[PDB]
């Protein structure tokens, strides 16, 4: 799932 | 984090709170006294910190008590209570450890393991260390289930797991400690190339990521905030959410530019109107210049009505010549605002095709990371597990991530080529039903007290099943099945005889042509030591690129190449491997993800065990016999490695304390 | 509790796209031909504007004529006696234009002369006829 991305990982939607 | 903290946290632990597992074995504890639980919680930090410290060798309760600080090491009880709880659940004395306190000399119980995947060699190593006779079952002629290594001459690729997700409070640390491995860091830096082979400009690189991100953070918002999740009844997909905040904005450019020409006009029609007046008030001005000039003609000496026919024409003339200079103003401030609006426009369009194909290649990097397409990924719950994401780089193993799982299978019993045609789980016990995959008449009875099932949520949702159990799983579970989803992840390998790219890089991109292509090859790796690439086939591309010849594939992987490196630079590679997952009938996918319509919940499902009927009628209500494990079983880290191997601790735990009782909670 | 600035993401538009499937394509439609219809009313009153600018060609500087120059002097004419009464009749009470067309009498000069004769002048008499159109 998310914490699956190595590169170019996502934001949004997460606990910043 | 650092020191006792510290272990309580790289064990996935709060340090300074008892989790609910704690609670279900210390309940006297949790419900007793404030000072009481800071007792408990220094002994398990302190003790984890034991074994995390040097974790190659067994944690004996003497060595854990020797080392115990007063006032703690006073309540003996207490420090077996919490030694157990843990080398109970595997939060020690896991993995690859010589043994102190060496095997029992007679075991009890016997466990048949569907699977030497990961999580079910996970349990192996567990059962087998408390005690019991564990024997595994595997479909294949080889160890690892979803973790895959190729290796040839000195090439060497993982099709399967590739990389270690962060070792803040991660199980695989311990594992690299204990087992050989090469542990390199991935470098984040990842270029991206459309589909002239040209590489994308700093300017929209940024300008397209931070937009999808935010893209994100919008479906996050209708969400949570306008409960968007139904809409004529089904589920809200994640690519559902996003066409809908696309669909939006694309909206909203449009109402942008309408109150702007909107303006114009507004401002347009004021000079219109002023036009009018100044036109008309010219012949105004035009006529009585005429008069003026007429009345003038009579000469002096006149008679005072005539003298006052000019001074008032002049008077008249020179009231409509001040008018209309106050009307050259007035068109002087409009024909300025006018061009004002002309050279202020807003944004032209919302996205650009050069955009929106940028765009396409971030959708492809999360149908990577979920193994399928937007259109399944339920809106609320797809990232459901971002709270337990661990710390640090990314890593990949250099050496073969499959080294891990032969270093875990070292001396289980592990039968190979033995596919599981039915379990049959009754009150008395459990018969494993096994054919041989070489020549499938051949056929094996195993009996046994419990079977743990890591069978890949691909195998179980076939139909029809490869696996029957005797009796059926009950409707919840099945249900459980549909509603999750297992989706698609495909890898292409190229095996080069010498390097022709950025070897400091290790990974870029490549856009993708249309949107239904934002899948196909859309990035490749640099990690192992020889010159190999590894390329990515995410989205709905991965699923129909399993219908098409390696050298097609290859083919069109080898042209992106040229595209981005030259024709010349670029050898045929001597070596090619191409995965189909999907295909693979011990997969039937890659991993799982949270379906549109499912929940984190349904992970949790996947968990509870399985109790048979009474055989006897009336009889008591019997053990649970059938468990299960696996990547699809683990609600806070699903889709993973580190994630499939806890669960396989989980059901080890859980197995043992209904096999060899609960002695830790007194 | 709030969108990314920039996002627009009203309840109202939410249902509006997705009441059914090219129910999105329609309200961006809705706006395509919005966008050209007063784009082209733009440039059909920017082109009548182009009009009335032609006609307006040169102004109004041939129909000027100077200034008169003139310090304003106190003692009451016969001719700008008579030169008043006529622009009381043409005039009403608009003092400020009555000052010009005697040119050398002042705004208030112009009050006072109301005053002064309104009885011989029977201005009085005047006003109501200027009233009468
Ligand atoms: C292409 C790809 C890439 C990545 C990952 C996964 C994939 C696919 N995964 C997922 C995990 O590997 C997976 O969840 C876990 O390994 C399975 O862990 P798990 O939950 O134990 O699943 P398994 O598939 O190993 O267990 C099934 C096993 O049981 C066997 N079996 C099945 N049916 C049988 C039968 N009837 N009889 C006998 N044996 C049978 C089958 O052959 C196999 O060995 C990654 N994980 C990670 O940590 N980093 C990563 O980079 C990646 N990755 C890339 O990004």
């Amino acid at each position: 799932a998310r914490t699956m991305q190595t590169a170019r990982k996502s934001t949004g939607g997460k606990a910043p | 984090p650092s020191g006792v903290e510290g272990a309580a946290f790289q064990s996935r632990l709060p340090h300074d709170r008892m989790t609910s597992q704690e609670a279900a074995c210390f309940p006297d504890i949790i419900s007793g006294p404030q000072q009481t639980q800071k007792v408990f919680l220094f002994i398990r930090n302190r003790t984890l910190q034991l074994w995390l410290d040097n974790p190659k060798i067994q944690l004996t309760f003497e060595a854990t008590l020797q080392q115990l600080e007063a006032p703690y090491n006073s309540d003996t009880v207490l420090v077996h209570r919490v030694h157990s709880y843990l080398e109970r659940h595997g939060l020690i004395n896991f993995g690859i450890y010589k043994r102190i306190k060496p095997l029992p000399t007679k075991k009890t119980g016997k466990v048949i393991i569907i699977g030497s995947g990961v999580s079910g060699l996970a349990a192996a190593r567990q059962l087998q260390s408390f005690g019991m006779d564990v024997t595994l079952l595997e479909a294949r002629d080889r160890v690892g289930g979803r973790v895959a290594t190729f290796r040839k001459g000195n090439y060497v690729a993982d099709l399967g797991a590739m990389v270690v997700t962060g070792l803040g409070g991660n199980p695989m640390a311990v594992v690299s400690k204990q087992v050989n491995m090469e542990l390199a860091k991935i470098k984040q830096k990842c270029p991206l190339y459309e589909a002239n082979g040209q590489a994308v400009p700093k300017e929209k690189d940024e300008m397209v990521e931070q937009e999808f991100n935010r893209l994100l953070e919008a479906t996050s918002y209708l969400s949570h905030q306008l409960d968007f999740n139904v809409l004529n009844n089904k589920p809200v997909s994640l690519g559902q959410a996003l066409e809908v905040v696309i669909q939006l904005q694309e909206k909203h450019v449009k109402d942008e530019q309408i109150e702007h020409w909107k303006k114009i006009v507004k401002t347009q029609e004021e000079l219109k109107e002023l036009l009018n007046k100044m036109v008309n008030l010219k012949e105004k001005i035009k006529e009585l210049h005429q008069q003026y000039k007429e009345a003038s003609e009579v000469k002096p000496p006149r008679d005072i009505t005539a003298e006052f026919l000019v001074k008032s024409k002049h008077r008249d003339l020179t009231a409509l010549c001040k008018e209309y200079d106050e009307l050259a103003e007035t068109q002087g401030k409009l024909e300025e605002k006018l061009q004002e609006l002309e050279a202020n426009p807003p944004s032209d369009v919302y996205l650009s095709s050069r955009d929106r194909q940028i765009l396409d290649w971030h959708f492809a990097n999360l149908e990577f990371a979920n193994a399928t397409p937007l259109s399944t990924l339920s809106l609320k719950h797809w990232d459901q597990d971002d709270d337990f994401e661990f710390t640090g780089s990314h890593l990949t193993v250099r050496n073969g991530y499959s080294c891990v799982p032969v270093a875990l299978a070292e001396g289980l019993d592990i039968k190979l080529n033995t596919a599981v045609r039915q379990v049959r789980y009754t009150a008395s016990g459990c018969e494993v039903i096994a054919v041989n995959t070489r020549s499938t008449s051949q056929t094996f009875i195993y009996k046994c007290d419990a079977v743990l099932c890591t069978l890949p949520l691909g195998v179980l949702k076939q139909q029809p099943p490869a696996v029957q159990f005797v009796p059926p799983l009950p409707e919840w579970k099945t249900s459980a099945v549909q509603r999750m989803g297992f989706g698609n992840l495909n890898k292409v390998v190229l095996c080069f005889d010498r390097v022709f790219w950025d070897p400091s890089v290790n990974l870029f991109g490549h856009v993708g042509s249309t949107t239904a292509s934002r899948g196909e090859l859309f990035l490749f790796w640099n990690l192992y030591k020889a010159p190999i690439l590894l390329a990515l086939v995410a989205g709905e591309a991965a699923g129909i690129m399993e219908n098409i010849s390696d050298d097609v594939i290859v083919g069109r992987c080898l042209a992106i190449l040229k595209g981005i490196f030259g024709s010349s630079a670029v050898p045929q590679p001597k070596e090619t491997v191409v995965s189909r997952w999907r295909a693979d009938p011990w997969a039937r996918g890659s991993y799982s993800y949270v379906a549109a319509g499912s929940s984190g919940n349904d992970y949790d499902l996947m968990a509870q065990p399985i109790t048979p009927g009474p055989s006897i009628p009336g009889a008591p209500q019997p053990i649970p016999r059938l468990f299960f494990a696996g990547e699809h079983t683990i609600r806070n880290y699903p889709a993973t490695v580190h994630g499939a191997l806890l669960s396989g601790l989980r059901e080890a735990g859980r197995i043992a304390d209904q096999f060899l009782g609960a002695m830790y909670t007194l | 509790r709030k969108p990314p600035k920039g996002m627009f993401l009203s309840q109202e538009d939410v249902e509006a796209v997705s009441a059914n499937a090219t129910a999105a394509t329609t309200v961006l439609r809705q706006l395509d031909m919005e966008l050209v219809s007063v784009k082209r009313q733009i440039q059909n009153i920017k082109q009548t504007n182009s009009a009335l600018k032609e006609k307006l060609d040169g102004g109004i500087e041939p129909y000027r004529l100077p200034e008169v120059i003139q310090k304003c002097n106190a003692r009451w004419t016969t001719e700008e006696q008579l030169l008043a009464v006529q622009a009381i009749r043409k005039y009403g009470r608009d003092f400020q234009a009555i000052s010009d067309v005697i040119g050398n009498k002042s705004v208030v000069q112009v009050k006072n002369f109301f005053v002064n004769y309104r009885r011989r002048f029977n201005i009085d008499e005047v006003l109501q006829e200027w009233e009468a159109e």
